[PDB]
Parts: structure tokens; C-alpha cells; sequence
């Protein structure tokens, strides 16, 4: 139901 | 106590690591000495052991690290490869499922999706400052990918190429933060050359970076773009080929308030630029992702669902198609009386017209970098971000005007498909690997035999996203056991998401009507 | 949806009501008439049925309802009466336990402290004044009490006495709300007038309204106040009885870091008023409780725990007691052999000599009006206001003083003990109701035969609190069931406290200081 | 452990 995000980079 | 951290490692070094980061350091550690000796690899860079005693992960973890000062900036790309060990068992979490009135807890491991946490991340990059001694540098996000425990360690040559690809994408990462020139159809677009392709039916597996198969039914294949009459290159002699993209299709079932009942779902598994070409970006991956769409815009993906007559053992037989239509039984297709005009047949009153397209997006898988940027898109706190980021790479691709076709803010790129994918293999009667993924519609109603109450329990599992997901997936590995055997290993799990019919439109409008003219090989069926 | 109760009892009438509400209204009315007819009972009031059909409770109930206009306010004094029906089933309440990092529920039913809420209470406000057109009334709760399913309605002496019982408090309430003048030791202290005092070892119970037999050891009664010389009353015969505290002494066994194990736990269960007294106030209450502090003040309450010697069936046996002293082992009491001196010394090695006065505490008993002042001065929003009320209390006994003695706000009156009570009874080999606290620290003994793993498990199930009560209550049940038997019947819970050792200083001190000395009869041992 | 109180009446 919701999204987690994790610590991605370079795009932002 | 998790503060004292902050004097336990204030000086010194001490005697650790688990068994397999271990191994894993020393062989890694080897096959960079001998790339460099080959020449095959540069010496500009640092391989390190992320230890789960030294420091705040469940998991250990070796880092592939590169490193350049960008404008001022000291950055570092890292593609952290996870060692899971069989023998250390991380405390597991509570899963809490709030069954109405009954509540009921599960407890149960950490995957790499619930391992690597923010925190995880932040963890690597401290350490990471620790070894390279750039405390103030910043780092990016290639995409942690994990090396599953289950292997013998000595294959050297698998491993060799992990370290090439990893490295490649970290020099990638340094080079689009420099500011590198992206890909575009204007590179492509020579006024003497064209774009061909076609549809494989392939009759084979493909394999990712450590050797496990990928589902596919279709490979869709990009010819290099070219034209008879140019300059011949010297004595050479190469593919003709510049990207592919790797898909299936299944039938759904699906409801209606007139259609047939099943859905051509189809399901990009892959995506993969030529053997010579070394760089990994968005706009190659957009570009490439336009090959799916031709499957059933230009091409009929239909031809894949053929059953293999005269193959007795065929999982998938569309015969199996009238278990869920009117005939509730199996069509005969072993035998001489079974027609191309009979299976079209069947087709016209199972299966609708219209096509559509989704994709897997995997956040450890081979192009996790990639990947998490259209993970991201598909909603959180940095939707607006990461679909920024695709729409900037489209616009990379054609010099602008993707904002020709559609509105990306009240059209999202990627929307949730809510069930999610349990990966793994399972092993045939010969011992090779599998994709589970083969008892897909087709696939469990043969497993059954036609015993459509026990299809559609399963059915259910996988679409009542309703159902918490611990619930499905211990009732899918059950499924697995009395269908698809006992030799089944499962494999880092994956999310799902629908392309946006207008996303489409506009990429392959887009690179049409900037000239890059396309042509199909299979001109007629 | 219950907001549409706005529209419901808007207008008319209907047929409804449960079968005991319904049998119970018609017994109580009859009752009423028939007090009225033999001129026991006042014509000023009414009887109404409260309905789990036309308003808002789980339980009905019926209304014993008294009233007047008290310096312009309408004043309506109600004693509910609970009626349970065996057929009918209340939705059952989520008790989440959690066990550490195991999380359970238990359903279970609402009893009569579960029901009486504060919503309960106020319906049943709404209800009377409906049914007595004073919608601008203010109402008193003179203490809802239960009347069980189990028993036959039959018993119409039992029921008019409930009604005459119930209309005695309501006029006490409206009377002390209209500023009636208290009881207190100058209307005893006559200048020619005395107290004295005797401890009664019954070998019987004591019934409490509905005919339910209560534990008591001990009956304290306190002697008419007068002198030999005063004036005879014309040709009367009287009991000389002024009030009577029933109690009964345990023997807890608790720990130490020299001092025996076990605990001379002094426990009041009911506190009464001679008969020939009708009004029941808070400083009649107090001053009664003075009764028992004197068990052990002035004389000596452990004649009460010798061995009914000559009696096989004595389950309380002192003997019990040799298996928690060093010998682990039955005390052999019915033989000739056994001596006064002998059981002095069991107790001289096993029993403390400080003494402790605690009571059971019953928001629903025959004394919960007064009850809940004494219940909500444990703790809670309202615990200051509850204190007040008590130390008024005496105050209003001696004519003021009792702070002299100590401060109340750094004294609560009642601590908590924290294990409730759980009431009931069984029948004996004859079929006669007798208290389930029976089966105490002695009892349990006697009833495990020595064997002290058994006695223990049931030991720490009545002490150790920090077990959920619900988890304790069902092994209590467990218990019953193997040592008390299946003929138990479960009554009204009620909670239990410690009174504060300085209450009681002042409150006995404090009395002796205005004059109003007691003898006691039991001059020497 | 905490104190619940019902409606209580004429001492407050």
C-alpha cells in the first residue's frame, strides 16, 4: 500500500 | 550502548568478520590483482570488507569503491555486495497482521530489501570514510546487490565479472555527476543509417550477473543502426545488434462487469544494451525499454503462446487455457487435429486484444542504480523526484518534447501492480535451473490437472493484495512444494508496476518523429 | 446510528423487555403493595424497570427510586438492582495481554464492574426522569447491586426486604444531602452510659441481602452504650448490641530479607449496624470499624486459629501449617497428645506479632453507597475528594481532632492490596452454601495434601500481580475445580485494602480521647 | 494498577 525509499543518489 | 560505538572504535583494530565476508574479501581481493595483470582492469581503486562486527549491519557486505574529487567535491561510488552466511541468523522481525478481529503476530528473517535500510546505507558510507580516509566525501548509491550463500565460492570467473560490471557502473555514476553527454537518438540518427528489429522466440533461458535464469518468452532484439553502402570498418566482424529487452507474457484472469477473460500481461524482465557497449544509463535503458512496446504495437506476441506440439512435457500448454473458459477441460492439443485455426480460436474467446505493459523493478538487482530511480517513481516521498529524473532522461534522448504527448504530474510514470514477486529457481529433471515463475496461468492449471478450486486458491493468493503478503508468500512456497517440486531455491525479491499508457506513447512517438526510423524484420507473419 | 435513540423515544410505546426485568418488575411491585397493605412500607415513591431494549445497558435492571425537593433542586435518590439473564449473552470484551514479547486476547464477559459504567449509570438517570417527568433532576447513586440469575424468584421475603433495605438508603441520602446531623460519640456518651465490647468465635456464617453466606473468624460485637443504675425503659426486652464488624484472619506467607513467615492478615468482610437502627451513614461505618482494630489491640484474635479438635473434617486445620515451616509435614492435631502449649508454639515459630487491618471493599455490595467513598479513596481523579469525605467522617464522630493525630494527605486512608477477591461459594456434603475463602493459605494446605509444588502454583497465582487477573482468575477457577469441587458458584467480585496503621491510631485514639471509653468483656484470657 | 471510578454521588 505505501513505499518505502531507501538512500539512492546521483539523480537526487 | 549502541553510542559507545563512539569509543569502541576510537582506536585500534581487532580480530573479525564472518566466515564468508571473509572468504569473500580474499578472493575478490585476488581477482583484482589479476584483472590489473591482464590489463583487463584499471588500478585506480579500493575493494573493503564491511564487517557486521566492526560496524551497524545485520549483514556483511564487501564494497566495490571508486573514487574522483568532482568540482571540488570528494565523491564515492559504492555497489555493496551482500554475504548472506548460512550460518549466522539475524534476530528476526515482528510482522503484525491485524486479521480483523484476530490478531496474530509472524515473526521472520530480514531480506536485503528490509536489511538494507536507510541506516544500512549511512553505515556503509561511514565505514567506507573510515578505510578510504575521505571523511568528508559523499557517496553514491550504485545499487547494493547481494551474493546469495548457497554456492561453492571457487567460481572465479563469475566473480571477475562482477567486479567489471560493478566498477563500470561506478565510473559511470562519477561520470554523470562530472556532467557527462548523455545518450541520444542524434548519436543513432546517422543521416546514412536505420534501426531494424525483431521478435525471438526464444525456446531458452537467459542469466543475470551471478548465473541464475530469467524468465522470457520473447527477446526483442534491436538491430544496430546501419545502412548497406557504408564504409566497411576495416576487416570486422560483429553482431549486428545495439540493445535488447527480455519479456513475457501471461494470461490474467481478470474481472468484468464485452471482453474476453484473460489479459495479455505483458512483462518486461530485463533490460540490457550490447556486449560492446560498456556505460549503464537512463537513456540507454529508455531507450531500449521502446522494444517491448513493438511487441504488440508493430509485432503480434501471440506467436509465443503456441503450444509445443509433438513435446509431451509442455508445463504451459495452452491447452490448459480451457480450464477457465466454458470447456472447463483441457483442449486436445497432442494431437494431429490441433490447428493454428484452433488455437487462434481459443484465443479469440480467452484472451483481449488490448495489450499492456508493466515491468519488474528490482532495487538489488543488476541495474539497481537504475532501478531505484523507477521504484522510487512509482509513489513515496521522492515520486516527484525520481519522475523528474525519467522525464529529463527521455528529454535527453529526443532534444526535448516528451511534454508534447502528455502531463508526467497528473500522469505518473509507474504505477504499483500491489502483488509483488517472489523470485527463485527450481531444478528440472536434468538438474538445470528453472525460473519459478513458470506456473503462471497457464502453468498451474496443468499443475492441477484442471482442479480449478485448488487454481483458484492459488489464483487468489497472488492477486487479493488485500491479504497481507506474508500471508500470500507462505501460502505461494506451499503451492511451490506440491506443484513444482521440493528442489526449489528462492532468490531476491522484486516489485511490479504498470507502465503509464501515456509514458509510452511519448517515448515511442518521441523517437519516431525525431527521425529514428525503426523497421520491422518480421514484415508480415 | 445510536444518535438516532433521538428519534426512536420520541413518541409511543412499546412491547419489550426481557423475561427476568419482566418477572422482576411484577414481584417488586407486588412486594410494594403487600409493605404498603401490612403498613411496613411509606407510600411516597416508585419502582420502574430499566430496559436493554428501550435504553442504553447491557443489563437491565430495576429502579428502587425515592424523591424530593431539596432547597429548590430536584434530588432523585436510585439503588439499581441488576437482573442477569442465564439466556442472554452481551458481547464479550478484547482482553489483549501482553506476555512480554508474546501478545494474546482473552474475550470474556462484562460482570457487574465491567457494566457499570459511568455511561451505564447515567442512562439510567436518563431513564428515570423520563419515567418520572423530573427531566431537571439531579440523581444520587445509593449503589447499584446485582440480584444473580441462578435462584428462584420465588423468595418474596427476600425481595421485600431488598426493597425495604433499598428505600432505607435513599432516604439516608436524601436526608444527609438535606443536611441531616451526623452520628457521633455524644449522642453515645451519655453521662451515665458505657461501651463494652466481645470477640465471638462463631463456627457459623453470616448472610449478607440475598441470603450469600461471608467468610467471618470473628464476630466483634459492640455492646449497647449504658450503665446498671439508668433508669429502665418500661417492661422491654432488648438485645444490648450497638453495631458488630465481621473479620477473619489468614496467614499470608511473605517474604523477608527475625521475623516467622507467615502474616496475621486481619480481613473485615462485612461492617453492620445493630437491627434496631434503620439510618446507614458514613460515621455510623466508621466508628463500627473500630471493632475490629480492638481484635488485636486489646485482645488476642488467634484463639480463632486452633483446631477444631475432634472434628475430622476441619479443612483449615492449623496442623496445615507444619508444611511451611521447616518440618514440611502435617502437625499430627488429632491426637491426644496435642496441647495449647503445642499450638502456641506453632505459632510462636510461625506467626508475626505485628497485626494488619485490611478490608474488602464492594462497589456493589449491601453497603455500596458508602463503599465507593472508601473505594475511590485507594486512587484515582477523585481520591482527594474521597479522602475528605472519610476524615469529615470522624471528624463528625469526635467533634474534629482526628488531624491531630496525622496528616491525611500524607496518609491515604486505604492502600490497595492488589490481588482482588474473587466471591463465591460451594455446598457442602449437606448441600449448604458455604464461603469459597475457605480454601486460604490453611486450607489450601490441607487441600493439596503437603504437597507444596501444588500449594505454591495457587500460592503465587493469589500474589503475584503482575500477572494479568484474567490469567489469575482462570486458574483460580482451575483450582476450585480440583480442590474446592464442581459445586461452586461464582458472586460479585470485590476489591481489598490496607488501612493506613495511622487511620486507625486516630480513628481509635481519637474516640478514647473524647471519653467515650469501651470495656472489654474478655477481661483476661 | 490505576483506579477506575464510577459515578459516585453525595460525598461529591
Amino acid at each position: 500500500p505505501q513505499f518505502g525509499v531507501g538512500q539512492g543518489s546521483g539523480f537526487y | 550502548a549502541g553510542n559507545l560505538n563512539s569509543i569502541f572504535q576510537r582506536s585500534g583494530r581487532t580480530d573479525g568478520g564472518d566466515a564468508r565476508a571473509s572468504e569473500a574479501l580474499a578472493v575478490f581481493n585476488k581477482l583484482k590483482e589479476e584483472a590489473i595483470a591482464q590489463q583487463d582492469l584499471h588500478d585506480d581503486f579500493l575493494v573493503f570488507r564491511f564487517d557486521r562486527d566492526q560496524n551497524r549491519v545485520g549483514y556483511s557486505a564487501l564494497l566495490v569503491v571508486k573514487r574522483a574529487a568532482i568540482n571540488g567535491q570528494q565523491v564515492i561510488v559504492t555497489r555493496p555486495l551482500v554475504m548472506p552466511n548460512d550460518q549466522i541468523t539475524l534476530p528476526t522481525k515482528k510482522l503484525t497482521i491485524q486479521n480483523g478481529m484476530h490478531q496474530e503476530t509472524i515473526e521472520a528473517e530480514a531480506d536485503v530489501q528490509d536489511v538494507f535500510t536507510t541506516q544500512y546505507w549511512n553505515r556503509i558510507c561511514d565505514s567506507i570514510r573510515q578505510q578510504t580516509g575521505k571523511h568528508d566525501a559523499m557517496v553514491i548509491n550504485a545499487g547494493p546487490t547481494v551474493i546469495p550463500a548457497d554456492f561453492d565460492l571457487k567460481d572465479e570467473l563469475v566473480l571477475k565479472q562482477l567486479l567489471i560490471k560493478s566498477v563500470n557502473l561506478c565510473d559511470d555514476m562519477l561520470a554523470k555527476r562530472s556532467g557527462e553527454q548523455p545518450f541520444s537518438v542524434a548519436m543513432l540518427k546517422g543521416t546514412d543509417e536505420t534501426l531494424a528489429a525483431r521478435l525471438n522466440f526464444t525456446g531458452k533461458p537467459m542469466h543475470d550477473s551471478l548465473g541464475y535464469p530469467i524468465r522470457s518468452d520473447i527477446l526483442v532484439s534491436l538491430n544496430r543502426v546501419k545502412k548497406p553502402g557504408q564504409q566497411e570498418n576495416e576487416f570486422y566482424e560483429a553482431e549486428d545488434k545495439l540493445n535488447q529487452v527480455s519479456c513475457f507474457v501471461n494470461l490474467e484472469y481478470t474481472p468484468q462487469p464485452q471482453l474476453p477473460p484473460l489479459t495479455p500481461a505483458i512483462v518486461i524482465t530485463d533490460v540490457r544494451q550490447a556486449e560492446w557497449l560498456k556505460a549503464n544509463t537512463m537513456e540507454l535503458y529508455l531507450f531500449a525499454l521502446s522494444n517491448a512496446f513493438r511487441v504488440t504495437a508493430n509485432q503480434s506476441w501471440a506467436r509465443s503462446l503456441l503450444p509445443q506440439l509433438g513435446k509431451v512435457k509442455d508445463m504451459r500448454d495452452i491447452g490448459a487455457i480451457g480450464y477457465l473458459s466454458r470447456l472447463a477441460a483441457r483442449v486436445e492439443t497432442k494431437t494431429e487435429t490441433f490447428t493454428d485455426q484452433n488455437f487462434a480460436e481459443l484465443l479469440y474467446n480467452m484472451v483481449r486484444p488490448s495489450p499492456v505493459f508493466m515491468s519488474d523493478l528490482n532495487r538489488f538487482g543488476d541495474n539497481a542504480a537504475i532501478e531505484n530511480v523507477f521504484i522510487d517513481a512509482l509513489g513515496g516521498v521522492n515520486q516527484q523526484r525520481a519522475v523528474a529524473a525519467i522525464i529529463a532522461g527521455v528529454n535527453n534522448l529526443i532534444g526535448g518534447g516528451f511534454e508534447k504527448f502528455f502531463d508526467h504530474n497528473t500522469m505518473p510514470i509507474i504505477q504499483p501492480y500491489g502483488t509483488d514477486i517472489q523470485l527463485g529457481y527450481y531444478l528440472d529433471g536434468e538438474g538445470e535451473k528453472q525460473d519459478r515463475r513458470d506456473l503462471d496461468v497457464l502453468g498451474a492449471l496443468n499443475a492441477s490437472d484442471g482442479n480449478i478450486q485448488e487454481w483458484m486458491s492459488w489464483y487468489g493468493t497472488q492477486c487479493n493484495v488485500a491479504v497481507h503478503p506474508e500471508l500470500r508468500a507462505r501460502q505461494s512456497k506451499n503451492f511451490d512444494r506440491q506443484y513444482l517440486g521440493n528442489s526449489v531455491t528462492y532468490t531476491t525479491r522484486a516489485h511490479r508496476g504498470i507502465w503509464n499508457p501515456k509514458f509510452i506513447e511519448a517515448l515511442d512517438k518521441a523517437i519516431a518523429s525525431v527521425g529514428l526510423t525503426v523497421a520491422m524484420d518480421n514484415v508480415a507473419q
